[PDB]
Order: C-alpha cells, then structure tokens, then sequence
C-alpha cells in the first residue's frame, strides 16, 4: 500500500564504478536531456493560428447571457424572479408590472457583467428557458459601462444569437 | 500638402512599432493569473504576437490586472503602475478586477481597479478563457493603431 | 438507457511505470574513443 | 593610429544612440515615476547599507591566482629557448606550488563560505 | 465675456504653483542653463502665489454660492514676496548652489526669442520673461478667497511638496523646518 | 578607406545581434513545443524592427537617488566594449592584425564587467546591488580557469596571434588534442556570457531583473546588444580557437562561408544549452570551477608544457 521511493543504495562494482566515472566526467545525463530538447524540436507545434482558428467547444459552454423567445415573437421571461434570488453575486436587478394586456411581463431586468461568476445558475433556475449563457465569449468592451447590461441589450443579445442557442439547447436539454 | 502626409506616415509607423511590441510585466493574483499563463501556453502563444513578458515595471509596456485587487494590495498596484514609463497600458481581467465580481460587498475588496488606475480594456469573465483573454490583447492593438499623436501635435 | 459506459470487456491497458530508455555505451568505450582522438591528434 | 580611429569610432556610435534617447520622446516625470523598485512596497532603509560578503578569501586569492597565471604566461615563448631542461623545471614547480596553495586552501576549508 | 454674459463669474488668480506648475518648476529648471538671471536683480518686483487647492476651492463655492454671479474675484496667495528672494527660497528648497547674475531688459528679450523658435513646447518666451518680472496688482476693491470660505496656504508649507523631485539624492530626505522662510514685504 | 572598413564591420554586426534576437526567440519558441514571432511580417522578419523602433521612443527614467554620471557612463561602456571586442577576429583577416590578441581579448573581458558593476552601483536598489555581487563572484569564479585554459591551449600554435591559429590546424582540427580543454573552455564561455545555466546576474527569478531592473527602454537596449554581440563574438572565439577551416588565400570567401557555418551552429547550440537545464547557484558555481576545473587545467597546463619538449613539436614563434 505503499512504496519507498529514494531508497536506492548504490552498487560497488568496479564496472559500474568506472561508468559513473565516465558519466561524471563526459556528461551523459547532460546530453540526454540536450537530446530528449532535440527531439522535442522536431514535433508539430500545438500553436493554433488565433483568430482564424478556435478552440474546441461543448455545448454546454458558459460565456455572454441572453434573453429567448417563444417562437411566436413573445419573449419567454415572465418576471418570476427567481434568477436574482439564485444569482451567487447578487448582479441580477428586476422590476416587473403588468402590461397592457394584463400579461406579467418586467419593465427592468439588469445584469451587471463585472458582478457576475458566470455559474450559469440563472439558466438553469429558469423554469420557462428564457436567460440562456449563450456561446460568445469575444465581447470584451473599452469601458466599464458597456459592461451593464440593460433588457434592450440582453433582448438584443438573443436575437442575434437565437439561431445557435435553439441548436445548442436542442442538443443538450436531455441531460438537464 | 506634404506635412501631413509626413506626420500620418510617422504616426502608422510609431503605432506599427507599438503595438507590435506590447512587453506585458509578471503580475497575477488569483485565477485569472492562471488562466493568463494558460493563454501563454503553447496553445494559444501569445509570443508569436510579439508579446512577451518582462518582470520589471521599467521595460514593460501594458499592466494586466488579473485578480481580486484588496486593500493591502491597493498601493503596491498604484506604485507599480506609477513606476511603468509612458506610453503604458492596462487591461482588466476577470469580474474581480471589472467590478469587484463575487467580493463587490466585501470589506476588504477594492470594487473594480479602475478606481485606481486608468484602464483601457475591459475582458469580462470569471475566468474569462484564454481566447477571450487573447481577444483583449488583439482589441487593445487595434486600439493603439487608431491613435493619431503625432497628427494631434501638428493640427494642434 | 443510454449512457456514457465503458466497453464490456473494458479498456485497454494504460502504463503508468518508468520507463527510461538507458542508453549510451560503457564508460571503457567512451575512454578509448577519447585517447584514441587525444593521441591522434598528438601526432 | 587605426585602433584609435576605431576606438573613438566605436564611442561616438555608442554615445550616439543614448543621446538620441534622452531627448527625442515625450517625458512625464513625477515624484513617482523615479523612486526606487521594491517589488511594490516602500524599501525599509537605503540601499547603501553594508552589503556584507562572505567570499572574502576567495576573493584575496583570486588576486594572488590572477598574479599566478600572470607569471605563467610567457611560457609559449620561454619554451623557445636553450636551456630546455631548467625552463621546464621551472615550469613545473611553478604550477606545483600553484597546486600546493590551492590544496592546502582545500584542505584547511578556506574554499567554503562563512556563514 | 463680462460683456456678453451679463451673468458671468470672473475668477482672476496672481499665479499658480503647484505639482505640475509652471512657476516654481520654471524657477527650478532654470539651473540648468546657469545661474538664474534675473531683471534688475529681481528685486523691483513683487509676487503673491496662490495655492492650486485653494483655487479649485474658490471655484467650487463660487459655483455653490448664489451671490457670486456676477462678481468679479482676484485669488491671491496669503504673503507678498520679492522675486529675488522667491528664488532664493525656491532654491533653498531645492538645496541647490544659487549664484544670481543681472541681466538687462534687452538681453533678456532677446534669449527669450531663442527659446520660443522650438517646434514642441518652448522652455520659455519673451510673454513669460514679461510676466515673470511683472508686479502683481493690489485690488483691494475685488472680494478675494476670505469671501468665499478658503482659507489661503501659505507657500512654505507646499514649496517642499512642488519641489522634492528637484533634489539630489543627498538632499532627498530634508525636513520641512531645516530651510530658512522667505522674508515678506 | 578605413572609415568604411570599420563602418562595414560594425554594422552588420548589431543588425546581426538583432537577427539573433528573433533567431533565439524563434527556437526558444520551437522547442518548448509552440511557435516563434510570425505575426507581425512574413514568417516575422520584422519584429526586431519594431522591438527597437519601440525601444526608442519609450521615456528614459534616469531615477533621483541615483548617480546620474556613472548610470548614463555603464552602458556606453557596455556597448562600446562589445564593439571593440571584434576588432582582431581573423575572418580569415582581421581588422586590426595584433601580435597579442588573445590578451587583447582577456583585457577588454576584464573590462566588460565594469559596465554591468557600475549600472548596479549607480541605481540606487538592494536587487542592483545584488546582481552586482553576484557579477563579481562570477568573475572571481571563472577569470583564472578562462586564463589558463587558454595559455594552455595557445602553447601549441606558439603565438598569441590570431592569424596564426589558422596556419596551426590546417591538416587538423585543434578540438582533437585538446577535447578536454574544448569542453572547460565552453563551459567557460558560457558563465562569462552570463548565459543560462550560469546566468545569475539578470535572474527573473531569484531577482526580478538584475543590475537593470530600474533601466527603462533606450539605456536597457545597450545592454541587450552588448550582451547578444558577446555571445556572437564568443562562439566566434571558440570556432577560431577549436575549430579553424580550410583557408585559400586567393579565395577567401571559402574560410569566411566554413567558419559562419560552424560559429552559427554554435550559437544555435548556446540557444540549445539555454532552454535544457536549470539555472545554478552562485556559490554552486564558484564550487565548479575552483574544485573541478581548476585541479584538471594545472594538470592539463603540466601535460601541455611536457609535450612539445616531450615530441620534439615545439612550434615556431614567428
Ligand atoms: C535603432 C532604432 C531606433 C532609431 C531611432 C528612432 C526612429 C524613429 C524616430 C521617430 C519617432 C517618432 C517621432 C519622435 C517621437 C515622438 C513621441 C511622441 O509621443 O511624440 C508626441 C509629441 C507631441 O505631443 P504633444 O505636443 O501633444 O504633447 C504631449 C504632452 N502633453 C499633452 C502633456 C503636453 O510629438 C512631438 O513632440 C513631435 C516629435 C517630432 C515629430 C516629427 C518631426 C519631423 C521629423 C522628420
Ligand atoms: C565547443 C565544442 C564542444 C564543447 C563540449 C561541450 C558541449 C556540450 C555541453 C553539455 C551541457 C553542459 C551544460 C553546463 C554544465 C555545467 C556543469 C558541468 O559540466 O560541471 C562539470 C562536471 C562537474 O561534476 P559534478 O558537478 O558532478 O561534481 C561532483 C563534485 N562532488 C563529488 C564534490 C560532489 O564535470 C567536471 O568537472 C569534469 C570536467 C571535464 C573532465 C574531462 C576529462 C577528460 C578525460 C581525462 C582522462 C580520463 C581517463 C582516465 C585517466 C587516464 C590517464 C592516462
Ligand atoms: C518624406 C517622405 C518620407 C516620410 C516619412 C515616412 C517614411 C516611412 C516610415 C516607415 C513606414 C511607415 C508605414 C508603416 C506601415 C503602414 C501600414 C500598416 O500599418 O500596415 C499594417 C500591416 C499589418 O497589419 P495588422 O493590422 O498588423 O494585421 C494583423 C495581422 N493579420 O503591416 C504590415 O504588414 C507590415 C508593416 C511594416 C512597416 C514597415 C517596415 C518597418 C519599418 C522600416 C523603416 C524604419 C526602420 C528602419 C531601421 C531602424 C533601425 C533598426
Ligand atoms: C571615464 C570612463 C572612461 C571613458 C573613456 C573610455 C575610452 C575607451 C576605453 C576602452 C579602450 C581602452 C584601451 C586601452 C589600451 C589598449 C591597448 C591595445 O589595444 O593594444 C593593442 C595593440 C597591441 O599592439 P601589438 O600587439 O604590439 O602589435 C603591433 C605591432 N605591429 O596596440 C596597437 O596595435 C597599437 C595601436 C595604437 C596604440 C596607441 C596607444 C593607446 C591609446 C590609449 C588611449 C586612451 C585609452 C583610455 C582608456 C580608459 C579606460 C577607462
Ligand atoms: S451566471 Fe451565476 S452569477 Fe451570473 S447572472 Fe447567472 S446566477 Fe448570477
Ligand atoms: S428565472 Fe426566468 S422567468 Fe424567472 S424572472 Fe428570471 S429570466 Fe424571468
Ligand atoms: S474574476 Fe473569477 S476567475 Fe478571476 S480572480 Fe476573480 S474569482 Fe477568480
């Protein structure tokens, strides 16, 4: 159940002796790792040529956040507040009255990105699928505001990227 | 005319030279130093963009703040971007250094390093990947090539 | 049910033992190639 | 003549090159930018202190070693002479003595650091 | 301005010293090119310099204050110095060798047009030499800081601050009581 | 027409250095299983253009508490001590043919440490100061063994003369009767380079940058062509000394093509030894040359004394 590792004693012999000698005075474990340095120059490098190429990628891949629709033009959330009362960091701000129709629908849904873990807790308390962590990760911004994300932003957000959440989501929700 | 044309061929030229030589210094605090290192992983090699690290504030070029920034470490990280000759340049990484990310109400949590520095771009995440990490780099390049110096100096 | 399985006799062997190649010849080979060339070049 | 062309050359090259760095960019110099770099913090006293050095005999006889190989080196045309036999006693029971004070200094722990 | 808003607050500072100032940091680059000429010895003019805080403290009340529209303030520092002993307390300071020489109007205008031929920003000009040995007005009739609450600063307790990062390295770490104050009028 | 002579020597030599930047920086990439630069042109032919484009209009930062005199006087005399280096390399004929090159060359290695003992002493930093000691035990470390390894390899061609060194190996490489002095004579090298794994002066490590960790661009550049000119010229040295080519003295061009080929490969070998081991101590490596180089090089200086008497192979002094 267990193993002494370094406890070899060396041996005496006059042969071995003299190879340790030669070893000692000639290098050999210096040039055995010039070689293995070598060899290891000769490989294809893993250099992978950004931004012409990606990553590989799952489907269950966590990155910007999105707001989903029915596939009728109503949007999905129903103000049921459950993602800010998940939310690990506290970056989710809902306001929420009934519309003209009388439909309970929010007035004001905030994520603060910079807040934010991005623990994918909200789309997964969501019990109508409607704030989705959708697959881009490529939206670094030059300012600390354009990191506030108001409803018109996270509703643009999943109108631009509705063709490869609805795939992702179809590929994946047999596991959830 | 000629002058001009001169001072916005100097400017490409200067810009060129800069941001193809973005020197940035040794500095990690939490995760998002681990995923930094992981963007200099062979995968992705941030050296073939001429980006290479050195350790000392004088001859390095763009601060990256990844961590959580404290209180104890407040003055360290003003003194070290104090001591980076100009031209520099800061980018934020990860929510910690964005806006506090899961610390924002901690005591001892500094909500976001721009209240200390003055920071060019923004990479959101925790941790933001490594490709997104490179994205930033990419945007701040693209961001030095945009700068017009030397044709402010002779319009000025 | 469908699930992520192993294969039904299993997978195949992974190493997980030292395996360094020790190559190089004897110390007596190294010495004689050495004053071999000292002496050639003496003369 | 050349090897001072050549010499006056050379540092007008090299002082060339600094004095066209001190003045052609644009300078923003504080009561900050210049302090002293101690890895973030305020330094705890000057750094003219008393460095103290450990390898002080070995320093000493690297003096009288660099003098010893300073006597050893005419040995190239000393070996051009008549007397071949005294020139290469002589030799000899330099470099001999060379390695009887290297040895009695290995021998009496001098080569090891104090402290 | 005053004739085109009828409404407007006019603010009118002596002279500004600072971190970043160009008054005492111009008294104490000027050693470099030799030993500070001066016009008449520097010793027919008189300066008042008001503090950079206390300016930005004027103006914030003045922008709080509802009867400060249309007045017309004059900010001036708290003490009147000559210029020639100005620069010897800004040298003072400094803890540099200072060996003032005269320099007549004339001779000066003239180094001041070579200066000023420079493409980037000019050391100095003929406009600067003018109002460096300018004396400051009195304007007794115009409200001054004491009227809007700032209580002016004297310069011997920030000429240290303005002028440490012109020392030597023997100098660096002088006190602020071990130079002797500049002499008022 | 001298002026254009030590124009074209002096020249191709820090474009060379630059070149070697990239060079370095490419196989340094390549071996640690990722790419080199080759973003910035084709295959990035251009990127030590725009490293020394951006060292030059970087601020210069001459620090307040240090001594401005000897921080602007260091690397002038770094980079003018590295230039004057190459002055009597034979290639296959010098600029400046000297009687007594090799000791010409021991001086000015004497000399080149000032530089790097004075950019420490100058900035006033704790981490200077310790990589100028450091510089120091260095070279108290490996000036003696450098010395007599040399007297005792030069004790076969007869002359201190550069030139000669060609017409003593040319029936033989001179790296077959002395092998073992070809080994401590590169490991000598490769501590007095300041070279990885005896680097101890610029450590990123140990220190953050060495006696220039308050050098900002511009000055710093000084240092890093010095230094890059000194590996050249030092894996130079050691081709002239071991590894001399056949020379024509009616086609030149020959010596000069044979003896680039193997001084590139040597510097590709010096790259090679850079990223394979790790960084010594510095009182582990006043250990290495004082109890294991020293001993074996009086021996070899006794042997290398006996044997021409021994042969009768005396060569001649003129
Ligand atoms: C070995 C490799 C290096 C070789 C040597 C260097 C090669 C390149 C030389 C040209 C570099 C670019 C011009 C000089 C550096 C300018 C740096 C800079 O930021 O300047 C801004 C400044 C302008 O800044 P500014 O006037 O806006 O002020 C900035 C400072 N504040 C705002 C605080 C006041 O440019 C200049 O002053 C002009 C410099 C010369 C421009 C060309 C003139 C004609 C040349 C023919
Ligand atoms: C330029 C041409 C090629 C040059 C050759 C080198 C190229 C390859 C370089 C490989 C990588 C080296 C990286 C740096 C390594 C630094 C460490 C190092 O080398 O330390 C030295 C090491 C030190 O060994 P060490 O560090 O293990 O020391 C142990 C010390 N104790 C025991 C106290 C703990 O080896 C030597 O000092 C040996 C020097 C060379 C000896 C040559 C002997 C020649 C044969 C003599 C005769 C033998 C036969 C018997 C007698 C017969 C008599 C007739
Ligand atoms: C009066 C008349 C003269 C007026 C003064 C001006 C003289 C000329 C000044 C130098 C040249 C100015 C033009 C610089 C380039 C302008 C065009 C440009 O920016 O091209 C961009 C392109 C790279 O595009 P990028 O966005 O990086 O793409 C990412 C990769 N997919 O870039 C490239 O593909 C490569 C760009 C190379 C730039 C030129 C080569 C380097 C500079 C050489 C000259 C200066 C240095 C000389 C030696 C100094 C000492 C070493
Ligand atoms: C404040 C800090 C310092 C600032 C200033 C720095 C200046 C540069 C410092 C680096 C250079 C130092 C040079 C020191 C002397 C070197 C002598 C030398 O190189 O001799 C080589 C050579 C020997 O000639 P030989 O082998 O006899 O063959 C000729 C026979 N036909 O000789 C010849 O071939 C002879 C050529 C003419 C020799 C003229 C006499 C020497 C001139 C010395 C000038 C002053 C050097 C000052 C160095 C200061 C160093 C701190
Ligand atoms: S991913 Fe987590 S931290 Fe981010 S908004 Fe959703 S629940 Fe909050
Ligand atoms: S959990 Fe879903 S339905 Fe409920 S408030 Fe949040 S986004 Fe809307
Ligand atoms: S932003 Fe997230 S990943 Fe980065 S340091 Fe903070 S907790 Fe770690």
């Amino acid at each position: 159940t267990y193993k002494y590792v370094n406890l070899r004693e060396p041996s005496m012999d006059m042969k071995s002796v003299t190879d340790r000698a030669a070893q000692t005075l000639l290098w050999t474990e210096l040039i055995r790792g010039l070689g293995m340095t070598l060899s290891y120059l000769f490989r294809e490098p893993a250099t992978i040529n950004y931004p012409f190429e990606k990553g590989p990628l799952s489907p269950r891949f966590r990155g910007e956040h999105a707001l989903r629709r029915y596939p009728s033009g109503e949007e999905r959330c129903i103000a049921c507040k459950l993602c800010e009362a998940v939310c690990p960091a506290q970056a989710i701000t809902i306001e929420a009255e009934p519309r003209a129709d009388g439909s309970r629908r929010t007035t004001r849904y905030d994520i603060d990105m910079t807040k934010c873990i991005y623990c994918g807790f909200c789309q997964e308390a969501c019990p109508v699928d409607a704030i989705v962590e959708g697959p881009n990760f490529e939206f670094s911004t030059e300012t600390h505001e354009e990191l506030l994300y108001n409803k018109e932003k996270l509703l643009n957000n999943g109108d631009k990227w509705e063709a490869e959440i609805a795939a992702n989501i179809q590929a994946d929700y047999l596991y959830r | 005319s000629r002058g001009e044309y001169v001072v916005a061929k100097l400017d490409d030229l200067i810009n060129w030279a800069r941001r193809s030589s973005l020197w940035p210094m040794t500095f990690g605090l939490a995760c998002c130093a681990v995923e930094m290192m992981h963007m200099a992983a062979p995968r992705y090699d941030m050296d073939r963009f001429g980006v290479v690290f050195r350790a000392s504030p004088r001859q390095s070029d763009v601060m990256i703040v990844a961590g959580t920034l404290t209180n104890k470490m407040a003055p360290a990280l003003r003194k070290v971007y104090d001591q980076m000759p100009e031209p520099r340049y800061v980018v934020s990484m990860g929510s910690c250094a964005n806006g506090g990310g899961y610390y924002h109400y901690s005591y001892s949590v500094v909500r976001g390093c721009d209240r200390i520095v003055p920071v060019d771009i923004y990479v959101p995440g925790c941790p933001p990947t490594a490709e997104a990490l490179l994205y930033g780099i990419l945007q701040l390049q693209k961001k030095i090539k945009r700068e017009k110096r030397l044709r402010i100096w002779y319009r000025r | 049910v469908k699930q992520d399985m192993p294969p039904v006799g299993g997978y195949g062997p992974i190493d997980y033992k030292r395996n360094l190649p020790r190559r190089g010849l004897s110390g007596y080979s190294m010495f004689a190639v050495g004053i071999g060339a000292l002496l050639f070049g003496y003369w | 003549m050349n090897l001072m062309i050549t010499l006056l050359t050379n540092f007008t090259l090299a002082t060339l090159l600094v004095t066209i760095a001190f003045w052609l960019p644009q300078l923003n110099v504080y009561s900050e930018k210049t302090s002293p770099y101690e890895c973030g913090f305020d330094p705890m006293g000057s750094a003219r202190l008393p460095f103290s050095m450990k390898f002080f005999l070995v320093a000493i006889t690297f003096l009288l070693f660099d003098l010893e190989i300073a006597l050893l080196l005419p040995l190239p045309w000393a070996s051009q002479t008549t007397n071949l036999n005294t020139m290469l006693t002589m030799a000899l029971l330099l470099i001999f003595l060379l390695a009887v004070s290297l040895a009695y200094e290995w021998t009496q722990k001098g080569l090891e650091w104090t402290e | 301005v005053r004739e085109t808003f009828p409404e407007a607050t006019i603010i009118k500072p002596a002279d500004i010293f600072g971190r970043e100032d160009r008054f005492l940091n111009y008294f104490a680059n000027i050693r470099w090119f030799g030993g500070v000429p001066l016009i008449s010895l520097g010793k027919k003019t008189v300066k008042q310099p008001v503090y950079i805080v206390d300016v930005t403290k004027g103006i914030i009340n003045a922008i709080k204050d509802p009867d400060a529209r249309g007045k017309t303030f004059a900010f001036v520092g708290p003490n009147r110095y000559l210029l020639f002993d100005l620069v010897q307390y800004v040298f003072a300071v400094a803890h540099r060798p200072f060996l003032p020489y005269p320099m007549p109007h004339f001779a000066y205008r003239w180094i001041g047009r070579l200066f000023e031929i420079s493409p980037f920003e000019p050391w100095t000009t003929r406009d600067k030499v003018e109002r460096i040995h300018t004396t400051d007005r009195t304007l007794p009739h115009l409200p001054g800081l004491e009227d809007l609450g700032v209580q002016a600063t004297p310069l011997e307790l920030k000429a240290i601050e303005v002028l440490r990062r012109h020392r030597t390295y023997r100098w660096l770490s002088s006190e602020i009581e071990d130079v002797q104050p500049a002499k008022t009028v | 027409m001298f002026m254009i002579n030590v124009l074209t020597l002096i020249i191709p030599i820090l474009l060379a250095v630059a070149f070697l930047t990239l060079v370095e920086r490419k196989v340094l990439g390549y071996m640690q299983f990722r790419k080199g630069p080759n973003v910035v042109g084709p295959y990035g032919l251009l990127q030590p253009i725009a490293d020394a484009i951006k060292l030059f209009i970087k601020e210069p930062l001459r620090p307040a508490t240090s001594s401005i005199s000897m921080f602007i006087l260091a690397p002038i005399l770094a980079l003018t001590l590295a230039l004057t280096m190459w002055i009597p390399l034979p290639m296959p004929y010098p600029l400046i043919n000297m009687n007594l090159g090799v000791l010409f060359m021991l001086a000015m290695s004497s000399l080149a440490v000032y530089s790097i003992l004075w950019s420490g002493w100058a900035s006033n930093s704790k981490y200077a100061l310790i990589g100028a000691l450091r510089a120091v035990a260095q070279t108290i470390s490996y000036e003696v063994t450098l010395a007599i390894i040399l007297l005792s390899v030069l004790l076969m061609n007869g002359s201190f003369t550069l030139s000669t060194l060609i017409i003593t190996q040319e029936q033989v490489w001179l790296i077959f009767p002395a092998w073992p002095l070809a080994m401590m004579w590169f490991i000598s090298t490769l501590a007095e380079t300041n070279r990885a794994p005896f680097d101890l002066t610029e450590g990123e490590s140990e220190l953050v940058s060495g006696f220039n960790v308050e050098y900002a661009a511009g000055p710093f550049a000084l240092f890093f062509m010095a230094e890059y000119a000194n590996i050249i010229m030092m894996n130079i040295f050691t081709t002239t000394l071991f590894l001399g080519a056949f020379h024509n003295p009616y086609m030149p061009e020959l010596y000069t093509i044979n003896f680039t080929i193997k001084s590139l490969l040597l510097s590709i070998t010096f790259l090679w030894i850079r990223a394979s081991y790790p960084r010594f101590r510095y009182d582990q490596l006043m250990h290495l040359l004082w109890k294991n180089f020293l001993p074996l090089t009086l021996a070899l200086c006794m042997w290398h004394v006996s044997l021409p008497i021994l042969l009768s192979s005396i060569p001649p002094q003129t």
